[PDB]
RNA sequence: CGCGACCUCAGAUCAGACGUGGCGACCCGCUGAAUUUAAGCAUAUUAGUCAGCGGAGGAGAAGAAACUAACCAGGAUUCCCUCAGUAACGGCGAGUGAACAGGGAAGAGCCCAGCGCCGAAUCCCCGCCCCGCGGCGGGGCGCGGGACAUGUGGCGUACGGAA
RNA sequence: UAAGGCUAAAUACCGGCACGAGACCGAUAGUCAACAAGUACCGUAAGGGAAAGUUGAAAAGAACUUUGAAGAGAGAGUUCA
RNA sequence: ACCCACCCGACCCGUCUUGAAACACGGACCAAGGAGUCUAACACGUGCGCGAGUCGGGGGCUCGCACGAAAGCCGCCGUGG
RNA sequence: UGGAGCCGCCGCAGGUGCAGAUCUUGGUGGUAGUAGCAAAUAUUCAAACGAGAACUUUGAAGGCCGAAGUGGAGAAGGGUU
RNA sequence: CGACUCUUAGCGGUGGAUCACUCGGCUCGUGCGUCGAUGAAGAACGCAGCUAGCUGCGAGAAUUAAUGUGAAUUGCAGGACACAUUGAUCAUCGACACUUCGAACGCACUUGCGGCCCCGGGUUCCUCCCGGGGCUACGCCUGUCUGAGCGUCGCU
């Protein structure tokens, strides 16, 4: 019974969609995660798994606002100008 | 055909307000097409509109956002949007005058005590 | 397990080393940043010896060293008070001064004593404007050298 | 050899560059150079490319001192199209056949303000050389 | 299940947006190393981010 | 008519009003299994739907 | 790994007694040629010319 | 002092490390009590701190703080420092009079330890094998 | 049984500011093993090392002697070479292990409290004008508010300082 | 001369942006990853984690005829092949 | 050197073992991969340079390094080992 | 055969030579057209479509589930079935 | 000879070694050394005429403006444009814009409930009703307003 048979009542479930980090892995009735820890205001990162922290780095995403400081940054922060027009 | 940046710069507010809907009315007709088959040439123009219809929304955004910072620049505080993004860490620098203030002691001294170009051997 | 004759020896390689392994892949490129970094140093200084200030003569500690003699760290007050300069002038002519520097024998003063003087006569006092004051020297001693003086300023040679 | 020390001389590096060429670019590396008649008058060894220049063949099978008007210019293929340089496909339909800017001549430009701008742009720096070099 | 909830629901529609193959204009694209979209989930076999 | 997921049925009677200058009886909004919001809407029974859907081109 | 000793450093009258021995040899018609230089033709083997 | 938090005693390993009662925290009170005033006040710049008593279960301290944001501090040049962002938290890296006392750095024979930056950084440097290129 | 000072405390979607999370190669503060070695093992070692928590900067930390020395004396900190596998520690076993001097890279020194003198001579915020305004500043003018004598500012800090 | 404080520089840098090079590897190597890879796939979850480069100079990628329901052939053609 | 015939000879390799054709283990077959490395310290031997000396580091002076992160030189030539 | 690079000599350098590791990754055999496609009584006739029918569909017959159902509806789970 | 089996070679299969290529790695170096409540990293969901994935972007959604460039983009369509004109296409990127979760902020995570100010329909401020807009996290500092106390006084 401890195998096939006992496969058969796996009708419900634990973790769900967590909302910060995206992985089902919000536990429903713990209410965190296990993966960012959600509702914990410091994401969840752990030295051990340098595997996972890659995973998830910057990198990673979009960087869609860090992708255009580096720009910005590079020719100098230059704010409310323009080109000389035409 | 052409709707250009280039001269609604000038245009008045409600005269760039007409255009865009005519252009949103222009839109919607050809998405209605494009479920009915419609034809190739119809299902060019909704690119066209859309980037037209931009375009339009742009020179408005432009033309609201100048006109406001107009009207702050002389008061002291001013929204936010207004304000200078460079970097977080670059919006809490000091001053430009407040990291130039000697202590009249340190002035004192500069004035005294100025290092002197010299050489030697002669 | 130790085979017939040899040092009994004790390396230190038990803890992770590897982990802190210093390589000096960059000891050339850094030796050129040096050294550009220095002649950049030297041109914004512009005639200002290259050297720095000049620097007391003193013996070295120890009945060791004792009988050698290096520059040291700075002038006494003794040292510029004897001469007299104002302490607080002598860092604007390049002269180094330490305040800690106690002073027991009198072979050690006047030489040093000695030393500023010498280098006071040798020294070409640019006015502060190009209008003439005061101290500052003759436009022929300015002419003939706004030139810098590569090396250490009056060296000691033991 | 090359002394500037932040440009590449890197198979790798230098093919990448070439590959992954932007369009504007492309227009550069796709140059083609001018007929010595035309090289006497402008005084210019050659010329970006463009979509309605006369043009020779001088290498390949199509090699032949035909004068072709250029059809288009795929900066995507590294190729341009010629007017009788082309290849009848299995069902009769003709093929435009691409040949590579560089193996071509320019016999006839086709002359607008910009280009003739950007001629008396090369002319004059050719000719600024000489008078340095003399 | 037939009580879903609106985030689970999203969730599924695009899952059964990606599902679809290839147009097969993109085979005849320039630069093209793509055959078949081999991101096709069958739901008898392989059971969704669930 | 297909509609923006975020919409009401009032934003939606409201938007079918000043579009196509008409009247709406009722708006009857599902979701399709998509995304897209669909919009089933009764018009007053003084109209004519095959007359406005002539008009608005579908037919 | 990188820390390899890759350097080799070498006894300074050594590495002058080398490029002494290759200046020697740099006369030596035999060794020159012998290294493949077609000096079948040249005026003269410690070839020294004007300073134009 | 500072037990050690290990559930029952089960501080599992070699009977060196068996001590959970009698041992006894690096840093201070009044650090700690510096540190707290820190987390707290986040905007808040810790400068310094003062005693002013001791029960037996607890002990009392007072801890001077700065805005670093207040134009009277910004302008005033002599303070103006503390509003650079590297003062930011100097109570948590050990930086408070307090806290330096921890950290065991006093010039002369007394100390060695600390003999770059801070203890850490002289291990650090006396165990690395500096690697030179000729050997 | 009022009204008024202050003290200590509350509440405001009060006016204006800041802090929160991230990254983490390098850096600062804590915390802290056990494989392992000892041919067993418990001190030792592995190691103030991995994991754990905290906080930063373009670097950080350190730093202007409650220092070295014992010399005819050196003179902040950091870094390299050396000292030195040395002095020392250690079931004096395994093993561990610095510093001064010396030569270099660099080089830069300063400020308070206090003690005192100076009508608080100081600071913040309001409001009106002129300039300047994409690092909110200058100048002027207001019986316009407040902080402050339970001490702000100038002079001054051991290398002496004041009169 | 302790029990208050500030301070550039030589120093560090397996993260970032942007470059340069190599007595390195050359698709079972070199990064897990030369490719729609932290992808597919697995696991409730923490986490685990692949395989997979090459037509040709040019698509000129085989019109047409014929057998077959078709896949498949037989001729024909393209290509220096 | 391909095949076949015949006479004589001739047990299956690897391995641990006093002893293996073993009723000792590993091995269906083929391809590619696959194990005495590097650093440090010592000792002895050998080769070269200099020799009561020797030494090169570390540092510095000479270049934007194409070759150079080389090469050269240093009252540092010897602080020091 | 193939279709774009490669070798001799003198020196230097090394991730440098495979039959074995119940070795690693990939491939292929013999075993073998073998074991096997046996739980729960059952199929038959004609026609239609169709290249093609033991299996589809329609009709006819014979059978079973036998309302604690092999029927009619949900929950959870699936996620377009 | 017959079949079968074994051996060798030819040719064909299977299989993907070898060799040759390399827009990838690995290592060493140089310069700079910049994230965030003005909403970061990360996640989600969207957006193409035909587009699933990768990428690119945000309801202005394979991008708008500007400046530089100067005829394309191209799998097919369609188109534009007068490429003697701010002008295709790329590049740059200073203006504009930037859906929802997320430190994550009205309170909740259903995507559910709200409050308070203003605007349009709705009224003719009649509150309802609908739609739009702007506020409504915690902590903390400087001030401000309202206060509390058999806390310490003063005058009445
Ligand atoms: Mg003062
Ligand atoms: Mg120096
Ligand atoms: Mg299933
Ligand atoms: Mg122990
Ligand atoms: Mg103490
Ligand atoms: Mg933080
Ligand atoms: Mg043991
Ligand atoms: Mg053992
Ligand atoms: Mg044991
Ligand atoms: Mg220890
Ligand atoms: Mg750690
Ligand atoms: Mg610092
Ligand atoms: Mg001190
Ligand atoms: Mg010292
Ligand atoms: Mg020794
Ligand atoms: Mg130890
Ligand atoms: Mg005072
Ligand atoms: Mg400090
Ligand atoms: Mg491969
Ligand atoms: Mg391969
Ligand atoms: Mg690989
Ligand atoms: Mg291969
Ligand atoms: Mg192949
Ligand atoms: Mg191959
Ligand atoms: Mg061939
Ligand atoms: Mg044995
Ligand atoms: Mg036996
Ligand atoms: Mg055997
Ligand atoms: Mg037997
Ligand atoms: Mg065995
Ligand atoms: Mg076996
Ligand atoms: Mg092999
Ligand atoms: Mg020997
Ligand atoms: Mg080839
Ligand atoms: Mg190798
Ligand atoms: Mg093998
Ligand atoms: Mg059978
Ligand atoms: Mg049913
Ligand atoms: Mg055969
Ligand atoms: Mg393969
Ligand atoms: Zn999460």
């Amino acid at each position: 019974t401890k195998g096939t048979s006992s496969f058969g009542k796996r009708r419900n479930k634990t973790h769900t969609l967590c909302r910060r980090c995206g992985s089902k892995a919000y536990h429903l009735q713990k209410s965190t995660c296990g993966k960012c820890g959600y509702p914990a205001k410091r994401k969840r990162k752990y030295n051990w798994s340098a595997k996972a922290k890659r995973r998830n780095t910057t990198g990673t995403g979009r960087m869609r606002h860090l992708k255009i400081v580096y720009r910005r940054f590079r020719h100098g922060f230059r704010e409310g100008t323009t080109p000389k027009p035409k | 055909a052409k709707i250009k940046a280039r001269d609604l710069r000038g245009k008045k507010k409600e005269e760039l307000l007409k255009q865009l809907d005519d252009l949103k009315v222009e839109l919607s007709q050809l998405r209605v097409a494009k479920v009915t088959g419609g034809a190739a040439s119809k299902l060019s123009k909704i690119r066209v509109v859309r980037k037209s219809i931009a375009r339009v929304l742009t020179v408005i955004n432009q033309t609201q956002k100048e006109n406001l910072r107009k009207f702050y620049k002389g008061k002291k505080y001013k929204p936010l949007d207004l304000r200078p993004k460079k970097t977080r860490a670059m919006r809490r620098r000091l001053n430009k005058h407040e990291e130039s203030l000697k202590t009249k002691k340190q002035q004192r001294k500069e004035r005294l005590y100025p290092l002197r170009k010299y050489a030697v051997k002669a | 397990a130790p085979s017939r004759n040899g040092m009994i020896l004790k390396p230190h390689f038990h803890k992770d080393w590897q982990r802190r392994v210093a390589t000096w892949f960059n000891q050339p490129a850094r030796k050129i940043r040096r050294r550009k970094a220095r002649q950049a140093r030297a041109r914004r200084i512009a005639p200002r010896p290259a050297s720095g200030p000049l620097r007391p003569i003193v013996r070295c500690p120890t009945v060791r060293y004792h009988t050698k003699v290096r520059a040291g760290r700075g002038f006494s007050l003794e040292e510029l008070r004897v001469a007299g300069i104002h302490k607080k002038v002598a860092r604007t002519i390049g002269i180094s001064v330490d305040p800690r520097r106690r002073n027991k024998s009198t072979e050690s003063l006047q030489a040093n004593v000695q030393r500023l003087k010498e280098y006071r006569s040798k020294l070409v006092l640019f006015p502060r404007k190009p209008s003439a004051p005061k101290k500052g020297d003759s436009s022929a001693e300015e002419l003939k050298l706004a030139t810098q003086l590569t090396g250490p300023v009056m060296p000691i040679r033991n | 050899m090359k002394f500037n020390p932040f440009v590449t001389s890197d198979r790798s590096k230098n093919r990448k560059r070439h590959f992954n060429a932007p369009s504007h670019i492309r227009r550069k590396i796709m140059s083609s150079p001018l007929s010595k008649e035309l090289r006497q008058k402008y005084n210019v060894r050659s010329m970006p490319i463009r979509k309605d220049d006369e043009v020779q063949v001088v290498r390949g099978h199509y090699k032949g001192q035909q004068i072709g008007k250029v059809v288009q210019v795929y900066r995507k293929k590294y190729v341009i199209y010629i007017e009788r340089v082309q290849r009848e496909k299995a069902n009769g339909t003709t093929v435009h056949v691409g040949i590579h800017p560089s193996k071509v001549v320019i016999t006839r430009l086709k002359l607008d303000k910009d280009r003739k701008k950007i001629l008396e742009r090369k002319a004059k720096s050719r000719q600024v050389g000489k008078e340095k070099g003399k | 299940s037939s009580h879903k909830t609106f985030r689970i629901k999203r969730f599924l529609a695009k899952k059964q947006k990606q599902n679809r193959p290839i147009p097969q204009w993109i085979r005849m694209k320039t630069g093209n190393k793509i055959r078949y979209n081999s991101k096709r989930r069958h739901w008898r076999r392989t059971k969704l981010g669930l | 008519f297909i509609v923006d997921v975020k919409a009401n049925k009032h934003q939606i009677k409201q938007a079918v009003k000043k579009l196509y200058d008409i009247d709406v009886a009722k708006v009857n909004t599902l979701i399709r299994p998509d995304g897209e919001k669909k919009a089933y809407v009764r018009l007053a029974p003084d109209y004519d739907a095959l007359d406005v859907a002539n008009k608005i081109g579908i037919i | 790994k990188t820390w390899r000793r890759w350097h080799r450093r070498v006894n300074t009258t050594q590495k002058r007694y080398a490029i002494c021995s290759a200046l020697a040899a740099s006369a030596l018609p035999a060794l020159v040629m012998s290294k493949g230089h077609r000096i079948e033709e040249v005026p003269e083997l410690p070839l020294v010319v004007e300073d134009k | 002092g500072r037990k050690r938090p290990v559930p029952k005693g089960a501080t599992y390993g070699k009977p060196v490390h068996h001590g959970v009662n009698q041992l006894k925290f690096a840093r201070s009170l009044q650090s700690v009590a510096e540190e707290r005033a820190g987390r707290h006040c986040g905007a808040l710049r810790v400068l310094n701190s003062y005693w002013v008593g001791e029960d037996s279960t607890y002990k009392f301290f007072e801890v001077i703080l700065i805005d670093p944001f207040h134009k009277a501090i910004r302008r005033n040049p002599d303070t103006q420092w503390i509003t650079k962002p590297v003062h930011k938290h100097r109570e948590m890296r050990g930086l408070t009079s307090a806290g330096r006392k921890s950290r065991g750095l006093g010039k002369g024979h007394k100390f060695h330890h600390t003999i770059g930056g801070s203890r850490r950084a002289a291990w650090r440097r006396r165990n690395t094998l500096q690697l030179h290129r000729y050997r």
